[PDB]
């Protein structure tokens, strides 16, 4: 975390810095989006 | 709703105090289930 990485979560690919979130995903949710239709936050498949 | 053979089931439980009909207002239903039955559905029934 806290570093520039090329991340791939279940095929959801991107590049960025991964930080601990304060978001409230619902039980069914996997990943967030931004107004730009870009992934803004994700859920780790191995850790909830 | 069964789309592309996908049986998607959303639900919501809420307390009420009314004996007439559906209370007027607004509340959203969260997904619970997605069954890949691949089965066409044309009719249904309820069981009490
Ligand atoms: C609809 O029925 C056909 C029968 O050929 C089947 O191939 C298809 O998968 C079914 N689709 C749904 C909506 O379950």
């Amino acid at each position: 975390k806290n570093k520039c990485v090329n991340f791939n979560f279940n095929g959801l690919t991107g590049t960025g810095v991964l930080t601990e979130s304060n978001k409230k995903f619902l039980p069914f949710q996997q990943f967030g989006r931004d107004i730009a239709d870009t992934t803004d936050a994700v859920r780790d498949p191995q850790t909830l | 709703k069964n789309i592309d053979g996908y049986f998607k089931i959303y639900s919501k439980h809420t307390p009420i105090n009314l004996v007439r009909d559906l209370p007027q207002g607004f509340s959203a239903l969260e997904p619970l289930v997605d069954l890949p039955i691949g089965i066409n559905i044309t009719r249904f029934q309820t069981l009490l």
